[PDB]
Parts: structure tokens; sequence; C-alpha cells
């Protein structure tokens, strides 16, 4: 069956190699005859599958690499907790979080950057932050710098431990194949073990530490004399004072009359007006139910005993009439090629990151989070960016799998075979859908702008003119606002407040959430999003499906994954490798994310965020001009892009001045990218040649023969600089604007 | 005749082009101007698609087989429709 | 005005560089010494031997028009 | 030249569902190609334009759009299973032409009998400047 | 769009579009006279440069006229 | 090639074979005028209802004349395509083989003169369909919504 | 403003066309033997020095004009 | 039955070059006449602004 088989001490911890670069690649280890060697060295370091031919060694290598990654993550967490401990105003922030700006970074007074340590309130000076740690540290009842300090220490310990574990598992006790390739027990554990018990232990930490101290702070007390956590579990009488049921030990649970615990485990829903956040009772019930669900899920597959399924015994049964034999053998494909798994997991992880970004703003989990505007905004846009990048990586590695490790002779399948057998139909129909959406979602904006600039407003696309109504969205919102009436009696309000029914939650003269109406502008922006997503999918899916062989080049696969072209023959064959398909799709994903985040910023600052008067009149941060100025590109310039770019541009000579400076460098690089994206190579090669002559004239010609970057590396550096410029520009814009006005 | 191929006496008769010719254009013929006593030849330039992969192989001083471009045709363009 | 005049001189000199490189190196450099037999505007000379994208002198004029527009702007 | 053609017959086709990589208007109006080989055993092979299919015993017959795909498949069959092959061209009049070997022996190696179409007996640097030949039909490489 | 995305991508896309239009009923009756092929490489560079210049002139010309017409001073 | 239920089925082949563009058992001019009147009845609707004079009591005649103009433009385009692609004494390029394999007479619809008859029929039919849609939309006009 | 911008952009375009057609003259009509050792054929012999010095002026002006700007900023 | 009417009431419309001539000259004449005879009620151009316009900055010039 399945056992603990491993091997002993393959590679010794000897520095013999560190002084010899490129030991892994036979060609690289010979020596740098030119300068392209030092590019090619970094370029293929992590390329494990091109260093061997057996999956055992590359599996060991990736097992060690995961430990390296985890060590870096732990070190980052430790740095964060430290800087919170020794360099923040966290205690003053806890004193009253309504109007005290979270700052967690000071700068040394050397070169005039003292102005960076701007006024943040609470007798502190420091660069304001928007990471949003403080809402978490108030949720977990840290409420003391000693806790941050010791947590940073423990994080450092875990980091060193993981680094050790890595070194040991690669060098000394290397796992074997029948361990890795055994996915049944891995699924079994990770379902039951990691996620379930994780959520369970967190529910523990919440019901036994957070809930009481948070309730006390909501009652209003200086956290100095707030009783320490362990003094809430050792002596029961405190929790007894809080929750009568909680003073009944464990009888009401075991004896199946769970309703007694109804006080601290409940299903209220909505938000908590004391902090706008979620009712921690609800989130505790959530984490606990999720723990139980993962535990009961974990027991699916047979591992050693006689019960349970087998991932081979599940696929082959499914075989429909149209497709034929079904998923037979697919189990072998997804167990014999790492790149396949990397692609699948990257896709699912990007999608989950996006849905996390979405669910965050509309249901603020933490307390006093939906009122620190910049934090909410920055979190949402960061998660969106991460999701986009993960998705593109998924597509790229899927293409790499399609090229290298796919083969019908032994890694056969009858499903993917059919899929590839009609690729042309797929790409054609997706292309036509892309054209259709492009037309009927952007030409609408063009028509609206034109009919505006021609003095014919009553022929526009808006509520006051020829009208388009997003009826399905309002239908769903009505349903979600009337569902807690009959369908979900156990709830108290709608699942969130953004559903089109209820009241508004406002703390400290500022609003946090309220109903959200949808106008024709929302219809148009949603169709823009749909179109751009469809085009990115078109690019990447075409790349994957045509990575093997196209009707232009018959044997593309033999030429490898990443090569620049196939010469200028047959009318020119530039950018045919799947690698170049990903190079293209990157820009379109960037554009999709950019327009999405702009739409989000405008919609929030024009319909939700803002301040509330003493009487109750709302005056939003931007005045609520969305439904009347999002329908013209010229509007986007005037109402949003130009106007709300003030705070970044007057930012010189103030605390926010750093956000100003980047706003130029971001643009600059942004420029710079074109120089690599537009030019070619031969020109630069000849220029380098003349420069080498000019040097050689002075007996300075270096033996590391200069060489203009190879084509693929040129495109890579170009796209990297371009993404950097764009993202840094929107980053500076967002931070400066929101943290200045809000 | 759409494109055009040329071969020059710096041919060392190493025979990499033919092995890398995608559409069966070149071949070798008995010569007396190298050890291998064989030089290139292009009697099938009609199907010459135009990719430089052939002369991307010739490891001579500068080159020994050139691919000069010209007008276009239906087969010199990889057309399949 | 001094700083702007210096930027203008930068643009002038670099655009001149682009065009003069396109002119003198048109007959051929060590990357393609027999370029003078390919006529003026050609796609390229193959992806091998280091890659030869944007090597025609037409391509030099191409890469110069950008800087011309920039300097005049 | 004792190197006669083989006059491609009509023999069965490989087992394949038929897919969007087949022929188009071009093949039906201008020209197409047919590759033919004898196989040692029913195995699996990836067609040039999509997916994979199985071959049969004895001689095979596959049709394709352009010569490049045929020759790519032939090089695959020669480097993967060590079998010989031919491929023929067809015209809508009914003509059939024999293209690849032209003697039976690969063009990879020497076989006297081939003429010398397109040689220049001078190094590459000896070519002349277009001004010396302008306003004429001639070019430098001729 | 023309300075970045080079030909082969669009060539394959045109291949797919050609097959599509070919195997579609009610349109296969209508034939084409020139086989659709994506533009050449130097042709790409040229049209991309033309677009760049046209935009970079229109933008600044309209701005220059408007900024001093709205104020005349 | 692939043959899904879409591209291959009794009802779909039946329908596509019954519409005028393939029933070779009729004169090409008549198929042309039939498709013309079809598209004529077709296009009047949105052009009229959503035109730039819809808020005016003339919107009917306006949309109808616009439809007629578009029909005329497309008939011009048809004749132009025909004179471009079809020579005047050369053979046809229509599919002369059916599904079974019955060698079909070269479709006179796919001839220069046949294409000309088709174009003329289509133009006349489009005009008739447009005026018919007008007379049925602005005289006998109860059971509709517009 | 309109007239000044007009004439300046036209001058820039013509100036680019000048070197373009010069490179064309070298590619198509320059004869070696009819120009042996003359100033024209004397230019080509040291194109490297010219290109290098133009690149040096470009690098100097660029580096310092960008440095000063970033410092002031 | 209907075939004879369809033939006769569109009989001169069969010659193709004649057809191009007729369609083009008729379209030109028709559009020229309808635009020259455009009524101001349906076209905001066939009538003037009919209001006192605004003076530009710096007086009037
Ligand atoms: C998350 C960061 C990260 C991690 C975990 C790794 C992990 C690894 N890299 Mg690595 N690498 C990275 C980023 C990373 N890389 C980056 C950004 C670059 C620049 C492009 C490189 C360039 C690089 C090269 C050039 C090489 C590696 C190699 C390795 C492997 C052995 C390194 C080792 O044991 O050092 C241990 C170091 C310490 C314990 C402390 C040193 C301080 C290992 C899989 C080597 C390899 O895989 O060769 C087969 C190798 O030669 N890396
Ligand atoms: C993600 C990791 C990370 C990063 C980017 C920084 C970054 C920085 N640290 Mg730092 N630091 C980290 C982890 C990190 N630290 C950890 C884990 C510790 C605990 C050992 C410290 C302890 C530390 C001290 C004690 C000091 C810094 C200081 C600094 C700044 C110089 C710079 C902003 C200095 C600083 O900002 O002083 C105000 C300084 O004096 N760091
Ligand atoms: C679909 C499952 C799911 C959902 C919707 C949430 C939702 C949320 N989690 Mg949770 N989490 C989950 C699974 C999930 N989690 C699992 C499997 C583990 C293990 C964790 C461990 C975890 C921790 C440690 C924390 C959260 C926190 C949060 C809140 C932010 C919310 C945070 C929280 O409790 O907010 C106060 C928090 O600190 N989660
Ligand atoms: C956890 C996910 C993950 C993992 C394990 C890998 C791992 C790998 N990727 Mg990959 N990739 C990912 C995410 C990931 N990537 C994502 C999200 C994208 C989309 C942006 C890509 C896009 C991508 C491409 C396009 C290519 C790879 C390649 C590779 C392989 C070689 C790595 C290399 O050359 O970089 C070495 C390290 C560097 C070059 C450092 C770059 C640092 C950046 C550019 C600076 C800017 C950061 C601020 C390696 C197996 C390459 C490959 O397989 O080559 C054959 C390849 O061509 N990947
Ligand atoms: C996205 C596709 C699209 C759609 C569905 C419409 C739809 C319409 N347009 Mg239109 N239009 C579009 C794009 C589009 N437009 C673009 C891109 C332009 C600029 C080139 C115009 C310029 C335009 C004009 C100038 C006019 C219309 C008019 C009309 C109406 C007839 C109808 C509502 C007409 C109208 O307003 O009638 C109500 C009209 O006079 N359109
Ligand atoms: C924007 C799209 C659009 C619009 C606004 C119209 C508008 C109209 N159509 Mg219509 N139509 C359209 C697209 C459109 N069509 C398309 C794509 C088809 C398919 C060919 C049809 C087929 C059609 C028929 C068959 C009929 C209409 C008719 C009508 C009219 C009355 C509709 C009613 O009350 O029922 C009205 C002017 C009716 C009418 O009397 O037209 C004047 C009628 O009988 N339409
Ligand atoms: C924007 C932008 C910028 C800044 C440049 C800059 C340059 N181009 Mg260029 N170019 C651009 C766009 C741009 N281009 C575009 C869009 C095109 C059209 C394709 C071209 C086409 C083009 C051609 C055709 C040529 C140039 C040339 C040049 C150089 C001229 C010499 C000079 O002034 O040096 C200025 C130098 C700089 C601006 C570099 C300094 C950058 C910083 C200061 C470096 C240090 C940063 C940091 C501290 C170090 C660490 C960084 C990192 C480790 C974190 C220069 C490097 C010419 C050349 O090669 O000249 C010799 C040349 O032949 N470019
Ligand atoms: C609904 O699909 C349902 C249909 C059912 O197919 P089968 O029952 O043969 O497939 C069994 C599944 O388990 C997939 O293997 O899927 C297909 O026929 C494939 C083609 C989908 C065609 C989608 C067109 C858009
Ligand atoms: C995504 C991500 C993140 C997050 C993360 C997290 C948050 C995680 C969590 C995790 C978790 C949450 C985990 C948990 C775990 C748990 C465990 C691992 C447990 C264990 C346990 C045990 C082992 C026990 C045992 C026992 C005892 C001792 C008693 C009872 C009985 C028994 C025997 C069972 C961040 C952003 C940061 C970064 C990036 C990435
Ligand atoms: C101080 C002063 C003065 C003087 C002035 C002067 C004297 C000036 C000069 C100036 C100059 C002196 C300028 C120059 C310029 C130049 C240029 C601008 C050039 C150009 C060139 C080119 C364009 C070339 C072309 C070509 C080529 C490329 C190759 C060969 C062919 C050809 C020739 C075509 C006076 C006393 C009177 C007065 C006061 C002030
Ligand atoms: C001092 C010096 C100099 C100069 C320099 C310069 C002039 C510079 C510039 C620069 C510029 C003109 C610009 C820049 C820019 C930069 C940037 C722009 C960066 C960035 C970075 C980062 C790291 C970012 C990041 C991020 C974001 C923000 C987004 C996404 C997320 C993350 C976090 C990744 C000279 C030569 C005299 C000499 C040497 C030294
Ligand atoms: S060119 Fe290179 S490859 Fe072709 S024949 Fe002469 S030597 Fe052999
Ligand atoms: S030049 Fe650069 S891009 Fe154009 S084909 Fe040759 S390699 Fe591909």
């Amino acid at each position: 069956e399945v056992k603990i088989v491993v091997d002993r001490d393959p590679v010794k911890t000897s520095f013999e190699e560190w002084a010899r670069p490129g030991h892994f690649s036979r060609t690289l280890a010979k020596g740098p005859d030119t300068t392209t060697w030092i590019w090619n060295l970094h370029a293929d370091a992590h390329d494990f599958d091109s260093h061997t031919g057996d999956l055992e060694e590359i599996s060991r290598k990736v097992f060690s690499a995961h430990f390296g990654q985890l060590s870096i993550i732990f070190l980052w967490l430790s740095g964060m907790y430290f800087h919170g401990a020794r360099f923040s105003n966290y205690e003053a922030w806890l004193s009253d979080p309504t109007h005290i700006g979270p700052s967690a970074q000071v700068v040394w007074p050397i070169v005039g950057q003292e102005i960076l340590n701007g006024d943040v309130g609470g007798g502190f000076r420091g660069i304001q932050i928007t990471s949003g740690f403080f809402q978490l540290w108030r949720a977990s009842g840290i409420t003391s710098e000693l806790q941050l300090y010791c947590t940073a220490i423990g994080a450092l310990v875990f980091a060193a431990l993981m680094l050790f574990a890595g070194w040991f598992h690669y060098h000394k006790a290397a796992p074997k194949l029948a361990w890795f390739q055994d996915v049944e027990s891995m699924l079994n554990h990770h379902l039951a073990g990691l996620l379930g018990l994780g959520s369970l232990s967190w529910a523990g930490h919440q019901i036994h530490v957070s809930l009481p101290i948070n309730q006390f702070l909501d009652a209003g007390v200086d956290p100095k004399e707030i009783p320490l956590p362990h003094e809430f579990i050792l002596n029961r009488d405190l929790l007894a004072q809080l929750y009568p049921s909680f003073a009944e030990g464990a009888t009401p649970f075991f004896t199946l009359n769970w309703s007694k615990y109804a006080e601290f485990l409940t299903f209220r829903g909505g938000l908590d007006p004391v902090t706008g956040g979620l009712w921690l009772t609800d989130i505790a019930h959530h984490h606990l139910a999720i723990a139980i669900l993962f535990l009961i899920a974990g027991h699916m597959y047979r591992t050693n005993w006689g019960i349970g399924h087998g991932l081979k015994d599940i696929l082959e049964a499914h075989k429909g009439p149209f497709t034929g034999q079904g998923h037979k053998g697919l189990y072998e494909i997804l167990t014999t090629s790492w790149h396949a798994q990397l692609s699948l997991n990257l896709a699912m992880l990007g999608s989950t990151t996006i849905v996390v970004a979405h669910h965050m703003y509309s249901m603020p989990p933490y307390p006093y989070l939906a009122t620190d505007y910049g934090t909410q905004l920055s979190l949402f846009t960061h998660h969106m960016w991460i999701g986009g990048f993960l998705i593109v990586g998924a597509a790229a590695h899927a293409a790499i799998f399609m090229v290298r490790d796919y083969d019908p002779t032994t890694r056969y399948n009858d499903l993917l075979d059919r899929v590839l057998r009609h690729r042309d139909a797929i790409i054609s129909h997706l292309n036509w859908v892309c054209i259709f959406l492009g037309f009927h979602s952007f030409g609408l904006y063009i028509h609206n702008d034109t009919m505006s600039a021609l003095g014919r407003p009553q022929d526009m696309f808006s509520d006051t003119a020829i009208q388009l109504q997003p009826i399905f969205a309002q239908w769903v919102q009505n349903i979600h606002a009337t569902a807690p009436g009959v369908t979900a009696p156990g709830a108290t309000t709608s699942t969130s407040l953004t559903w089109g029914g209820g009241e508004l939650v406002a703390v400290g003269g500022k609003v946090a959430l309220l109903p959200i109406p949808l106008g024709t502008a929302d219809f148009l922006v949603h169709h823009i999003h749909a179109f751009t997503i469809h085009v990115t999918v078109l690019i990447l899916l075409k790349g994957v499906l045509f990575a093997r062989s196209s009707r232009l080049i018959p044997d593309k696969a033999n030429l490898g994954f990443r090569f620049p072209c196939d010469g200028p023959g047959r009318g020119g064959t530039c950018q045919v490798s799947a690698w170049d398909h990903v190079f293209l799709g990157l820009f379109w994903m960037y554009n999709a994310i950019s327009v999405v985040i702009f739409h989000f910023s405008w919609k929030m600052q024009s319909d939700v965020w803002g301040t509330i008067s003493d009487q109750g009149v709302v005056t939003h941060i931007t005045g609520g001009n969305f439904a009347q100025s999002s329908i013209t590109i010229n509007g986007w310039l005037r109402d949003f892009l130009w106007a709300q770019a003030s705070q970044v541009i007057q930012s010189y000579g103030s605390s926010l001045s750093a956000y100003g400076l980047f706003f130029l460098g971001a643009h600059f690089v942004w420029a710079f990218s074109l120089m690599f994206l537009f030019s070619g190579r031969g020109y630069w090669q000849e220029l380098i040649e003349s420069i080498v002559w000019a040097h050689n004239k002075l007996k300075v010609a270096p033996a590391t023969q200069p060489r203009a970057l190879s084509i693929i590396q040129g495109r890579a550096v170009g796209v990297t600089h371009y993404l950097l410029g764009g993202i840094a520009t929107t980053w500076a814009f967002f931070l400066a604007r929101i943290i200045a006005v809000g | 005749m759409s494109h055009s191929v040329k071969i020059y006496d710096t041919c060392i008769g190493c025979t990499q082009c033919v092995r890398a010719c995608p559409t069966d254009v070149l071949e070798m013929i008995p010569w007396d101007g190298c050890k291998a006593k064989q030089i290139a030849s292009a009697p099938r330039t009609e199907d010459c698609v135009g990719c430089k992969r052939c002369e991307s192989a010739c490891p001579t001083d500068f080159l020994s087989v050139r691919v000069y471009l010209g007008p276009e045709t239906t087969r010199s363009m990889a057309l399949s429709y | 005005d001094f700083l702007v005049h210096h930027a203008i001189a930068l643009g002038l000199h670099t655009t001149t560089l682009i065009l003069v490189k396109g002119a003198l190196d048109a007959r051929g450099s060590k990357l393609m010494p027999d370029k003078k037999d390919f006529g003026y505007s050609f796609p390229c000379d193959g992806p091998g031997r280091g890659g030869t994208c944007d090597i025609s002198a037409w391509d030099a004029f191409y890469l110069a028009v950008f800087w011309m527009l920039n300097t005049i702007g | 030249g004792f190197v006669p053609p083989q006059l491609d017959p009509s023999t069965p086709s490989p087992i394949f569902g038929g897919s969007t990589g087949g022929l188009l208007r071009k093949a039906q109006v201008e020209e197409f190609y047919v590759i033919t080989w004898t196989s040692p055993k029913e195995q699996v092979f990836e067609m040039p334009t999509g997916g994979a299919a199985i071959m049969r015993e004895g001689p095979n017959l596959l049709k394709l759009a352009r010569k490049e795909q045929c020759l790519a498949l032939g090089n695959r069959l020669r480097s993967k299973y060590k079998i010989a092959y031919q491929f023929y061209r067809v015209f809508p009049n009914g003509e059939v032409q024999y293209l690849h070997p032209k003697d039976g022996v690969y063009p990879e190696k020497v076989n006297a009998g081939r003429q010398g179409v397109g040689q220049n007996f001078r190094s590459i640097g000896k070519n002349v400047s277009p001004i010396e030949v302008k306003f004429t039909g001639k070019n430098s490489f001729d | 769009m023309f300075l970045i995305s080079w030909r082969g991508y669009w060539q394959e896309l045109i291949e797919t579009l050609a097959w599509a239009h070919e195997r579609t009923p009610l349109a296969n009756l209508i034939r084409w006279r020139d086989k659709p092929v994506a533009l050449s490489i130097v042709q790409a560079r040229l049209v991309g440069l033309a677009h760049f210049s046209v935009g970079y002139i229109f933008t600044y010309a309209a701005f220059l006229i408007a900024s001093t017409s709205g104020k005349f001073g | 090639s692939l043959e899904t239920p879409v591209t291959s089925s009794p009802l779909v082949a039946w329908y596509l074979s019954n519409l005028p563009a393939y029933r070779t058992a009729v004169s090409p001019l008549l198929r042309g005028i039939e498709v013309g009147l079809a598209h004529g009845y077709l296009l009047v609707g949105p052009f009229a209802l959503t035109g730039p004079l819809r808020n005016t009591p003339v919107h009917g005649q306006a949309g109808t004349l616009g439809a007629i103009g578009l029909v005329s433009i497309l008939s011009v385009c048809l004749t132009m395509y025909g004179v471009a692609s079809f020579n005047e004494g050369e053979p046809s390029t229509a599919p002369v083989l059916t599904l079974t394999g019955r060698k079909k007479e070269a479709d006179k619809l796919q001839t220069a003169e046949g294409w000309s008859q088709f174009t003329g029929g289509f133009f006349f039919g489009g005009v008739s369909g447009a005026v018919w849609a007008y007379f049925l939309l602005y005289v006998l006009d109860l059971p509709y919504f517009f | 403003a309109a007239l000044y911008t007009h004439h300046q952009y036209i001058a820039g375009f013509i100036m680019t066309g000048a070197f373009a057609h010069g490179a064309i003259f070298f590619i198509r009509d320059y004869n070696p033997e009819q120009n042996e050792d003359n100033v024209l054929a004397r230019m080509l012999d040291h194109k490297e020095a010219i290109i290098s010095h133009l690149s040096w002026a470009s690098l100097f002006l660029g580096f310092h004009t960008l440095g000063l700007y970033v410092h002031n900023d | 039955l209907q075939s004879k009417f369809f033939n006769t009431f569109a009989a001169p419309f069969t010659k193709r070059g004649l057809l191009l001539k007729f369609l083009l000259i008729g379209g030109g004449s028709l559009v020229a006449y309808v635009s020259a005879s455009a009524s101001p009620d349906l076209l905001p151009i066939k009538k003037g602004p009919q209001l006192p316009p605004t003076p530009g900055p710096r007086g009037k010039i």
C-alpha cells in the first residue's frame, strides 16, 4: 500500500558549486564567451524540468522551493509585526479609532525627508499606512505591544525552522516518488487536516479570547485595565458574567440542546453599528461550521484502509454519448506533469483572489474597516491585481504543458483530443463574440460622447434619454432584500447591506455602507468589463490551443515553447510562440484590471462613501455625478480623471509629497517601456558594434563581448517596464487622492 | 522562382541546410571544392517558403547560402485557404 | 530656458545620431556586411545569428521619426 | 535515371474522426497534397493540424493542404518509427506529380544525376553594388 | 496596436476567420477575390507610425488652439 | 471534417435547402426578388422606430425612405460584386454536387447574367417590401406596438 | 502660435526626409571606384568615430539634463 | 401567376450596366433634391440660430 519510503543523503551540503555558476546547465557551466550568458543564467535557473528527465528530482527540488517561499513569507510577517510593535502608535490608535490615522513607518531625519513623518494624530509622526493591519490587530484583541513583539519573535523562529526543514528534506532525507505521486492521502489530509482544523482552532481563539475583549472595548474601556486574555479562560467567572449559557461547561453541547449557546453562536447577519463591521458571533459561527464541513469532507478517498474512493475510480465512470469515452486516463496526466497542476491551481487561486477582493468591500469583516476609506480601497485593488496576475500565469503554464509533456502515445486522453480536434471553431466563435461585445459596448460610449458634443442630449444613452435598464441586477437585488422575510427566517437582515433594501450604517459622522442603485452607466461598465475579459480569454485560449501546431507553421511544437519567431518567411512569422501569446495577453489583462478599478473607485466615491450630517443628510465625497457623467469618455476625463487628480499634483511641500514624486517616475518608466517594445535588435547590435570599436581603440574592449539583448528578453523587459509604469501610476494616484480627501 | 536561393563556394559541404530545409528545396551534389566533395544546390526554389532557418545554420565565415526575397505567390506564402 | 535649451540640444543630437547611423551603416556593418544587396527596405535578415529585427535603413528612419516628433513637441 | 515514380494509387486512409484541420476551397480549386507510406503496426501519431489518430497495416493514404505539413509529418515518421514514404501533388485536371525523393534516395546525401541549378562560384563578398546593374533586369546575385 | 502585435498572431487569426467564413451557410455562396492575409511587417511599422503621427499632431493642435481660444490671452 | 448535429441533421438540411438561396428548381430572378422582399419587410422596423426623427409624425415616411435608400445601396453593391467576380461567358462556380452525389446542372444563379437578374429582382423586391411595410404600419396598424 | 507650430513641425519632417533620401543615395547610386579616396568615400572609412561621438554627446546631455530635473523635482 | 407580374414590372431592370447607371443617377438626383427641398421642421440646419450669440473673451475678438 502506502508507506513512509524516503531516501538518504543524495547531495552533500558542500560549497563546491556556489563558486561555479550555472552548474546545472551543461552549456552554461562552460563559461561566458559573451554577455548573453549572464542573462541566460538567471533566465533558466528555476527551469527545473529542463535540468533532468525524471520527475523524482524536480519534485524534490520544488518541495525544497516551497519551503524557501514559506520562509520568506514568515520573515515578512515577522517584519510586519515588529514594525507594528516597536515603531507604531498602535496603543493610541486603540484608544479611539474614529479619527486617528494608522501610521506604522517612520523615516530617519537625514536628507530633508522629515516632512515624510507627517501629522497623523495621537502625538505621533510617521508615514501613514493603508495595509489595514490595525483592523485585524483590533479584531484579534492584540491591544498590547508586548503581543506584537512576541509574535514577531515566534514568526522569526518559524521562519528559521522552515528554512531548516527545507535544507534537511532536500539534502538529507529526500522523499521518494511513491510518496509524491500519492495524491489520495494528500487530498484527504489537506481537506480534513489543514483547512478544517485551522478554521476550528481559529474559532477557538475567537470565542475564547477575541469575543469578550472586543465586547468590552465596544462597551468602552481603556484597554489598560481590560482583563488579559488568559485571565478570561482560567477564571471562568468573567465569561460567566458576560454570557449565562457560557457558564454551563459542556453539558448543553454534548446533550444535543445546542440552542443554549445561541448567545455567542448566532446567525444575525448585517453589520454592527458600533463599528460597522461584522457581528463577531456570526463570523465565529461561520468559521466553526466551515471547520466541521471541511472535516466531514476530508474523509472521501481510500488511502490505506478498505473504505473510501479512488481518484481513478471516479473519472472513468463518467462517459457521455457526445464525448464518448469520457475522462479515462486523465488521472495519469494530472499526476505526471507538474506544469498542469501549476496551471490549474494558479487559475483557481486567481479566481479566489478576485472573489475575495469582491466579497471584502461589500461585507466588511473586520471592525472599523468600512470607515478607513483608503484601507478598503487599497485592499480591494491589490487583491484584484494579484488575481489577474495569477490567472495569466495559469494560462502560460497551461501552454507550457501543452508543448512539452503532452503526448497521445502514453499520456492519452479522449476528451482533450476532441477539444483540440475542433480548435478552429472555438477560436472563431470566441473571436466573433469579442468583436460583437467590443462594438456594442464601446461604440455606445462613442455614440453617447458624440451626440453630447453635437448638442443633442435627448438622443443620449442614459436615464434622462434613450434608456437602457439593468433589469436583472435590480431583480436580484430585490430578491436578496426580500429573502430574509420568508426563505431565510433564521436571519435578521439581508446578507449584506449593499442589497437594495434597508438603512445605512454610519460611524463617526462618516458612512460605511448603504443600498447601492444601478443606473444605465452600470449596464455600460458591466458590458465593458465583459468585453475586455472575453478578449483576454480569446488571446490566452488561442495561445494554449495553438501552442502545439498551427495551420501557419506545421511543426511549431518541435521549435520549442519560447522562441522569437520562425524567420520573415512566408510573409513574416513574428510572434508565433505561445510565450508571445502570453506577452500579448498581459497588456489586455492590465487594461481590464485598470478599467475595473477605476470604475470601482468612481462608483464608491460617488454613491457610497462620504460623510453624514448631524441631521442625517449625506454629502458624498464626489457629489454623486456617476449616473450623469460616466457615460462620456470626455466626462471620464473631466469629472473623474482630471478633477480627482488634484490632490496628487499639489502634493509638494506636504506629508503626502512622496505620493507626488512617484506620480512622475511611474509615468516615466511608463514611457521608457516603449523604447524596448517598439525597436528591434539589429539596429542596437550595429550601435553596440560601433561602441565596441570606440572602446577597443583605447585597449578597453572587454572579453565579455557586448551583445544587445535577445528578442524575447527585449519583449520581456518592455512588458515588465510597462506594467510597472501603469500600476505605479494608478497606485500613486489612488493613495494620494483618497488619503488626502478621505 | 518566387523567392531565390544562392550558394557560394565557401560551402564546406557540411549538409546542415538540407537536414533543416522544411519543404524539400535544397540538396547536395558531387563537387571537388571541399573534403566532402559535395556542394549545395537549389533546383526546387518554387516551394521555397522563405524562412531563413536554412541559412540560420550554415556555420561558415559570414554565410555560404543566401535567401534573397522577391515577389510572392500562392505557395511561397504558406497559404492553405 | 537654459534647461529647456539643453533638452532641445539633446533631442537634436540624438535624432541626428539615429539618422546618420541609418545613413552610413546602410551599406553594411559586421552584422550584415552585404546589406547593400538587399535594397533599401526589407523585413529582416533572419532570426538566427543573434536576431536581426529592425535592421534596414528604412527602419532607422522609422526609429528616428519618433524622436523628431518628440523634439518638435 | 533509373528512378521511376510510383503512380500513387487509391489505398485506405488512417482511422480518424475528421476535423477542422482538413482541406478548404483552395484544395478544391488550386491544388492539394497526398502523402503515402506503408506502416509496420497499428500505432498512434499526432496529425500535423490537430489531435492524433491511428494508422493501419500495409500502405496508408493521407491528404493535406500544403507540402510543408506533409514533409513535417514525413520527417516525424522517419525520426520516430524509421519508415520510408512519398508524397504526391494533385491538380484538379486529374494530374498526379511525384515530388520529394526524385530518386528514392533522400536529398540528405549525395546521389549523382542531379544537375547544378543555382550555383555561384565566388564568395559572398564578391557581389556588386546595385548602381553597376541599375536600369536593367540583372541583379547582383545573378 | 500596430507597433506591438506583430504579424504571425494576426496571420493565424485570419486563418481561423477564413475557415469560419468558408464553412458558414448563406455566405459560402459569396466568394472573395483576394485571399485575406495580414499586412506585411514593414507595412505594419509604416501604418503604426502613421497612426502615431496623426494622433500626436491632432491632440496637440486641438489643445494649442483651444487653450488660447477659450481665453485669447 | 467534423459533422455535428448542427451541420448535419434532417431538419437543418431540409430548412436550408428549402429557402430560396438553394432551391435551384426556380428561376434565379425569382429567388432574388423573394429575398429582396424578405429583407424589405425586414429592415423597416428598427430604422423607422429608432431613427433620428422618431419623435416626429413624419418618422414613418422617414424610416421607410431610409430603408429604401439602404436597399438601393446594397443592390448597387450586389451588381458591383457581380461584375467584379463574374465574367460574361465563363462557366459557373456553384456547388454541382448534392449530399448524395447527384451531379447537378450548374446553377444559373451563379452566372454573370443570372447574378444580374438576381440583383434586379432583389432591388425591386426590397422596394416593394419597404413600401408594403409602410402601408401595413401606418394605415392598417391596430394589432401592433410602435 | 498656430503658424509657429505649423512651420516648425513641417521643418522637422523635411529635415528627417533629407537624411532618409541621403541614405537612399548611398544604398542605390554611390559608386566605389568613381569615388576612390574622395571626401565622400573618406567619410565611410571612420563612421565608427562619428557614431561613437554622437552617442557620447547624447549620453552627456541626457544624463545631466535628467539629473538636474530630478534633483530640482 | 405571380411570376409574370414579377418579370414584367421589373423587366428593364435586368441589364446590369444599365442598372448601375440608373441606380447611381437616381440616387444622386434624389438625395440632391431631398436635401435642397429639406423642410426646416425636421432639420435644425435649414434654419439659422435665431438668437443673439455670445461674445468671445477679450471683448469680442
Ligand atoms: C493566504 C495567505 C495568507 C494567509 C494565510 C493564512 C491566514 C493561513 C492560515 C492558516 C491556518 C489557519 C492554519 C491552521 C493550522 C492548524 C493546524 C495545523 C492544527 C493542528 C492541530 C493538531 C495537529 C492537533 C492535534 C491534536 C491535539 C494536539 C489535541 C486534539 C487532538 C489531536 C490529536 C487532533 C497571507 C495573506 C497571510 C499571506 C499570503 C498567503
Ligand atoms: C554665427 C552667426 C553667423 C553665421 C552663421 C552660420 C555660418 C551658420 C551656419 C550654419 C550651418 C553651416 C548649418 C549646417 C547645417 C548642416 C546640415 C543640416 C547638414 C545636413 C546634411 C545632410 C542632410 C546630409 C545628407 C546626405 C547624406 C545623409 C549622405 C550623403 C548624401 C546627402 C548629402 C544627401 C552670421 C555671421 C552669418 C550672423 C550672426 C550669427
Ligand atoms: C541619482 C543618480 C542619477 C540619476 C538618477 C535618476 C535620474 C533616476 C530617475 C528615476 C526616474 C526618472 C524614475 C524612477 C521611477 C521609479 C519607480 C517608478 C520605482 C518603482 C519601484 C517600486 C518597487 C514600485 C513598486 C510597486 C508599486 C508602487 C506598484 C505595484 C506594487 C509594488 C509594491 C511592486 C545619476 C544618473 C545622476 C547618477 C547615478 C545616481
Ligand atoms: S551552406 Fe552551410 S550547410 Fe548549406 S551547404 Fe554550405 S555548408 Fe553545408
Ligand atoms: S525580424 Fe525579429 S521579428 Fe521580424 S521576423 Fe526576424 S525575428 Fe521575428
